[PDB]
């Protein structure tokens, strides 16, 4: 994951 | 989403909730996405990335709450998958960002507007609006970066676009804002798309009409002064959109 996705997962 | 207000999805009627069916029978939200016509949902392609099967994703239309049903919703398989050949994925930021889903209810329909769910306009090719603009984004996500639960109401917030130049101040993010992409947020740097808004719309009204400019990608915080959400730049995609759509 990159450190700034907003993805719910990461 | 930190700050702005809850909504419905009467105020956001193109507004697609995409979960992911647990081998359990578990059931959990993934991301947002877009209703662009009857049968296509656009969203971002981390979303899926790791889970790349179009059977494991229902998405719901008409849909105000995360987990429990609102009336007039309708329900969707994904009939197929979409992924940007494109996509990386960085120390920091995602690239070609984007995905489509084919809806297909198990009756075989797709989506049919009504006081809860409508298409929106995607913009002309490389017709972005002029930074400064107040735009919309809308989501599940976070209240707060350091919440652990969703909110259960979908909201939505008004940011401003940011200018390439502003966005690539290194005091911003550099040389990781490319062309493809957008930055938005609020002058006062109280509101912004958080975790869980991902892969939903940047609204603004572009030449009389509701347009989506953006897809929610990445940005460092939530609502942390100097750094902006950043967003697909939606009007930069146009080509690959309709080769897929078009079928
Ligand atoms: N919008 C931000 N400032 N940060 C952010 C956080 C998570 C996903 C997308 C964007």
């Amino acid at each position: 994951c990159p450190a700034y996705s907003a993805y719910l997962d990461c | 989403i930190i700050g702005g207000e809850f909504t419905t999805i009467e105020n956001q009627p193109w507004f697609a909730a995409i979960y992911r069916r647990h081998r359990g029978g578990s059931v959990t939200y993934v991301c947002g996405g877009s209703l662009i016509s009857p049968c296509w949902v656009i969203s971002a392609t981390h979303c899926f990335i790791d889970y790349p099967k179009k059977e494991d994703y229902i998405v719901y239309l008409g849909r105000s709450r995360l987990n429990s049903n609102t009336q007039g919703e309708m329900k969707f398989e994904v009939e197929n998958l979409i992924l940007h050949k494109d996509y990386s994925a960085d120390t920091l930021a995602y690239h070609n960002d984007i995905a489509l889903l084919k809806i297909r209810s198990k009756e075989g329909r797709c989506a049919q507007p009504s006081r809860t769910i409508q298409t929106i306009a995607l913009p002309s090719m490389y017709n972005d609006p002029q930074f400064g603009t107040s735009c919309e984004i809308t989501g599940f996500g976070k209240e707060q970066s350091t919440d652990y639960l969703y909110p259960e109401q979908l909201k939505m917030t008004v940011v401003k676009l940011i200018s390439h130049r502003e966005c690539q101040q290194p005091h911003y993010y550099g040389s990781e804002v490319t062309t493809k992409m957008l930055c938005a947020a609020d002058p006062q740097w109280k509101t912004d798309s958080c975790q869980g808004d991902s892969g939903g719309p940047l609204v603004c009204s572009l030449q009389g009409r509701m347009t989506l400019t953006g897809i929610v990608s990445w940005g460092r915080g939530c609502a942390l002064k100097d750094k902006p959400g950043v967003y697909t730049r939606v009007s930069h995609f146009l080509p690959w959109i309709r080769s897929h759509t078009k079928e």
